[PDB]
């Protein structure tokens, strides 16, 4: 069928027009068992008043449009109890679900390309001995877009190669990652759900980016309406949060 | 005091080899394996993927998106052809695909190859295309009547927006060179069917999308170093 | 049983073949749709019509260990030796790091994770600058992180109480050895999204810090001006990997890092043009 | 047809390369789902 | 005269292999073993020994019994700090502990810590004190409000002279580096809670000892050489 | 069973963690008295809040058969050859003591007594200062206490009529041998507190006494002048050891004593002072 | 998982390294008492 | 540390000899055999073949 119905805490999703759903790896988010734990103190389990859902900031679509890009948990760093619990521990762990809604009319045409992508590592834009500066790889909830116009600090600034993966990878490869389709004749929707992968069993949460998220329009929006410009809307919801080494608030 | 008999080969460095040498940390005890989504065990799991492909690698859009789609247009009245390539797993323009990637680390390949076709353009357009193969020792077709002599496929487009066709193993022996110099394994084609109709008030122009993977009786052998990569100064440290 | 296969290399079977018959139904298995992330499951016996044939292929060759388990030179290292001040010249000083050659890095970048044990091989050699080269012994030394690190020849570091050594001299085989898997966590990183405790070094250079290989010569003065050089050779064991990545399409420019402009250079690709998409 | 197989050192470090065993078939890399 | 095969590494000389050797001294007979009390067979029952830590390292007390206590003043009426150190196993002041020298030998180091102190002043003075833990991640807390929100324990002087608080593993990974270079693994703090009150005709100053040792969890691996000691010269026969 | 736990060193498992809830009572196991010379037995479920852990790590490393059994150099003795009076030159002779290198000293000097068994590898190596070496041959003969010690290259000691001796040649590789625990008493003394009959040699000087190594070249007359330097490396194995004690803190001065005094020298350790002890 | 163990030698010194055993847990150096 | 003995003629190239060597294609598959006809498995079938003898071998 074409309907589908999410309800993670006191928030639910409804969609008339889907294509099935993904699951990153064939694997369900889960907690942490006792014989892969590595901290000999008690977990905090915040349940239900940290896993709902949270809708960032829109972003426009227009005929000249590149592409957007946002980076986890870094998204949700001031998100109510989410986020206070991440700036009072040290370590914490917790999945997934990301929800993409973008609708339109019927006499519109257009494709997006929407994939999520672990330990994604960008590369700079000049040459030489350079580097990523801190602050442009955390622009919390309003995420990075690509533009042409002058930036300050080039010298900390990374790459605006698109086609290029922003890491030196060839677009269209990027298939073999967890990535969904949005076609405006077909659906208006995806959604992906994505399980805890790391090398450890937990992590510090603000100096580590597990996954990233990106949107690439491969075909460009054209129609004769007057409406020319569509929005488009991103919500998360955490799943199986738990955190760990309680001390004083980092801000 | 054992008498022993020392034979040819002995003492000499093969990169191939495969021998037991003594550890230089006793004792030591590596790290536990904890669970890790993920897990890949063979390279022919990499193969059975989908990727795009770039069609249009003319100069103008060479670096682009514009290199993955292809314009149809609905002023054209006529048995049309619209693009051709060659269906050589390690040649130009699908060499660079995951398939064609991994295909350049050997040397010889079997198997049967699956294409798939996306169509993206507004709801209340249509439009008919034919998907013709041609197997080797012939020129390439110029016409759609030689074209459809052969192992081909009607498309139609309505709420599914999505075809596949596959390209049947058709060769002498069992096995092909990867990189084939003078010899051809054939062509892929695609010819106008009826027309692109569209309502009043409409955008004339549609976009298309190609995809390639491997079939269930993929394979490759005899491993070699790949041609698609080099270095030629040296690595800053 | 098990011996007969695995010699004949006959692991691994490959699904034959079936035949198929004309048809005409409702259901057609050439339709699907694409926006769903998922892969067509269309077989050569739906679309057309086949013969029954045994295959005899296997896939052996494909698999991790044969692909990983080969030995590839990562690096190079050259030694003047001086006649004027013989104990104070005359060693050199490595990072261990295996992004310094571009064959091995790309082939091991193909995926996230990874864990196996290690062979290392020496090759070394010796150029003669005089009227002979005599008697000529070298020392190899690991140097785990925080261990001291010697700055001259004579240094007291070189006794080895703990760390490990191997000596070569003229006329002796290559040297040969293992290691395991040496890392604090369950696997190698071979790409970090993340800084350091001080927000800097962005990427993997602060994770991944395996110590340092240094090389000396032992032989006291002498009369004779010669230059050694000694390649290094690795080789993976009972690997392991996770979560694959699309391959490298550009030049590496530095380690640790996936930047990839140069200076006065327009960005180069594996793609040929074509005159025209009609014509193949 | 048959071969044999022994090892010297104490270390598993040591020993040559891995028996080839399977390919793990199931990919979850096609088909990303449950 | 049975063929053989020479492998490469051979007639190699490393230093941790594992080989069997011919004897020098055929025909010879050790001498007995008696019983000596007192044996050690592993390196982690010296690890689990308190030792007394250098807390009080300033130019003035640099080389005298001063250092390793610290003193406390009946004439202070306000929450104000004594003094913090770093919890890394091997860096200043606890790496010339006996557990800071051995961990010294070795790269990695997991487990608990546990610390002890002990009250020396006058049988008719009492005074309560704040022992607090400060996970890493954050900077090193400055006001007792800020010190108070982690793990700490209270302590109260009475017939008992002594206290002892743990510091739990908490970590990403299992395993940390010896010599970390940038990063931290946290800071001990303590704290006046009330006061120090004194009777009449009574010293008005009191002093503190510290101690450090090992729990059941803690263990070493991948030893290397120690860089708490060199020799620079010869040393004379 | 027992080959596998070891091939993997999984053997000396280490106890897990057990999970804890909030209590209070009575018993306060954090109160404890430190007068009593003994150590505390607190556990961390007993102070704080835990959760259950499997812990995995094995504790094979720190064995002392681990920690003692890795090669370190001890000695290292010149002979320089001369054209001039042959047969009265050209041999060296030294006394056998672990007590000349920092590292292996400091090693070993963490007990009171122990008892091992030894074995020994020579790396010889050859200087040329002429346009050629030639053909070179060296021997190396152990005297036991009380045993003639040549004073001369053609020395009938020589003979080894009863001495070990081994013996060298350019091209051959490292030579090996192995000695068992070779002492009067049950044990070795690396710390003694007394004096001899006489009422002098205060220290170690006394009971250790192993005998001499002694060396010459083979060789007769001939036109070339070379150095060789060879270098002694030692192993323990079936390692025992009594009584630990504190480690070392200041460089060493001789041999057989612990006097630390350096002229014209204030005294070093390892401490680096602060600013101040409010400030981590 | 398992290995090839042989003395060749007819001396005890001449053997390899010993097996590792036991750590003796019971430390009288924590508490030196009865 | 097994005592071993070496025996003269070792180290040399005998063209006739006959003794394993090491791979240098680990894990490689040959390809299957069909059946052709026409197999030959000595060298006297050949033998037992007449043929023609140039009786008249003069100059002519
Ligand atoms: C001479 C020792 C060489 C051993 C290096 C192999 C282990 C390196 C694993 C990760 C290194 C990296 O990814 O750069
Ligand atoms: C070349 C022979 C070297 C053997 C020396 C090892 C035995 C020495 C034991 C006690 C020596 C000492 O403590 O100084």
């Amino acid at each position: 069928d074409r309907i589908i119905q999410i309800t993670r805490g006191d928030s639910t999703i409804t969609s008339q027009d889907v294509a099935n759903a993904i699951v990153a790896y064939g694997v369900w988010p889960h907690y942490l068992s006792s014989k892969d734990a590595s901290a000999i103190d008690k977990p905090s389990q915040p349940d239900t008043s940290s896993n709902r859902f949270y809708t960032l900031r829109s972003v426009t679509w227009s005929s000249s449009s590149k592409g957007w890009w946002w980076k986890l948990p870094d998204a949700l760093k001031d998100m109510g109890i989410f986020g206070e619990n991440m700036f009072y521990h040290y370590l914490g762990r917790s999945g997934y679900t990301i929800h993409v809604q973008c609708n339109a009319s019927k006499f519109h045409q257009g494709t997006l390309i929407v994939a999520l992508i672990p330990e994604h590592q960008i590369a700079s834009a000049l040459h030489g001995n350079v580097n990523v500066g801190y602050n442009y790889t955390h622009p919390g909830e309003t995420g990075r877009e690509v533009k042409a116009e002058t930036r300050l600090n080039p010298d900390l600034q990374p790459t605006e190669e698109y086609w290029l993966n922003f890491d030196g990878t060839l677009l269209g490869n990027i298939t073999i990652f967890p990535h969904q389709f949005i076609n405006l004749r077909s659906n208006n929707s995806a959604t992906i759900i994505a399980p805890y992968v790391n090398a450890v069993p937990m992590d510090s949460m603000r100096s580590h980016n597990n996954w990233s998220l990106v949107i690439i329009p491969i075909c460009p929006l054209e129609t004769s309406s007057a409406i020319n410009t569509i929005p488009i809307t991103i919500s998360i919801s955490p799943m199986c949060a738990e955190f760990s080494g309680a001390r004083a608030k980092r801000q | 005091g054992l008498p022993v008999f020392i034979t040819p080969g002995s003492g000499q460095f093969l990169t191939t080899d495969d021998f037991q040498s003594p550890c230089a940390l006793p004792w030591y005890h590596p790290t536990k394996e904890i669970s890790i989504p993920g897990e890949v065990k063979n390279l022919v799991e990499i193969c059975q993927v989908d990727s795009l492909v770039p069609i249009n690698n003319t100069d103008t859009y060479i670096n682009s998106e514009n290199m993955y789609s292809v314009v149809l247009q609905s002023s054209i009245n006529a048995p049309d052809k619209i693009f051709s390539i060659r269906t050589d797993v390690a040649s130009q323009p699908l060499a660079t695909t995951l398939i064609g990637e991994i295909s350049s680390y050997f040397t010889h390949w079997t198997g049967s190859l699956r294409f798939s076709f996306m169509f993206c353009g507004t709801a209340n357009t249509t439009v008919k295309l034919l998907l013709a193969y041609t197997p080797p020792g012939i020129a390439e077709p110029t016409t759609r009547k030689d074209a459809m002599l052969g192992t081909h496929v009607i498309w139609d487009v309505g709420l599914q927006s999505t075809i596949s066709m596959v390209v049947p193993w058709i060769s002498a022996s069992h096995y092909r060179n990867t990189s084939p110099g003078r010899s051809t394994s054939g062509y892929i084609t695609c010819w106008y069917q009826t027309r692109l109709v569209i309502p009043p008030q409409t955008p004339p122009t549609a976009r298309l999308l190609c995809f390639v993977s491997g079939c269930k009786d993929f394979c490759l052998r005899m491993a070699r170093d790949t041609n698609l990569h080099l270095q030629s100064g040296a690595i800053a440290q | 049983e098990n011996y007969i296969d695995e010699v004949l290399n006959e692991v691994l079977v490959v699904p034959n073949i079936n035949s198929s018959n004309p048809t005409t139904s409702n259901s057609a298995p050439a339709l699907d749709a694409a926006e769903t992330g998922h892969t067509s499951s269309v077989q050569p016996e739906d679309v057309i019509e086949t013969r029954y044939v045994q295959t005899s292929q296997t896939r052996d060759e494909m698999s991790l260990e044969s692909f990983l388990g080969r030995s590839g030179c990562i690096h190079e290292s050259k030694l003047e030796v001086t006649l004027a001040n013989y104990n104070k010249e005359n060693f050199t000083v490595w990072a261990i790091n295996l992004q310094e050659m571009a064959q091995i890095r790309r082939k091991f970048e193909l995926f996230t994770y990874t864990r196996f044990d290690s062979e290392i091989t020496l090759v070394p050699c010796i150029s003669a600058l005089s009227q002979d080269i005599g008697h000529i012994t070298m020392q190899y030394m690991y140097v785990p992180p925080g261990a001291p690190v010697p700055n001259s020849r004579d240094d007291y570091a070189w006794q080895s109480g703990t760390n490990a050594s191997v000596f070569w001299q003229h006329g002796q085989a290559y040297p040969r050895f293992s290691l395991p898997f040496l890392s604090v966590a369950s696997a190698y990183y071979m790409f970090y999204d993340g800084y350091d405790e001080q927000d800097q070094n962005y990427g993997t250079a602060n994770t991944n810090n395996m110590g340092s290989l240094c090389s000396r010569i032992v032989t006291e003065k002498h009369i004779h001006k010669v230059h050694i050089m000694t390649r290094i050779y690795h080789k993976a064991k009972h690997v392991k990997a996770w979560c694959p990545r699309p391959p490298r399409a550009l030049e590496y420019t530095r380690a640790h890092r996936t930047n990839f402009k140069i200076e006065d250079r327009s960005i180069q690709t594996a793609i040929v043009t074509r005159p025209i998409i009609t014509t193949a | 047809l048959n071969y044999f197989n022994i090892n010297y050192f104490k270390d598993a470090a040591s020993n040559g390369a891995s028996k080839l065993e399977f390919t793990q078939d199931p990919s979850k890399f096609t088909d990303p789902v449950k």
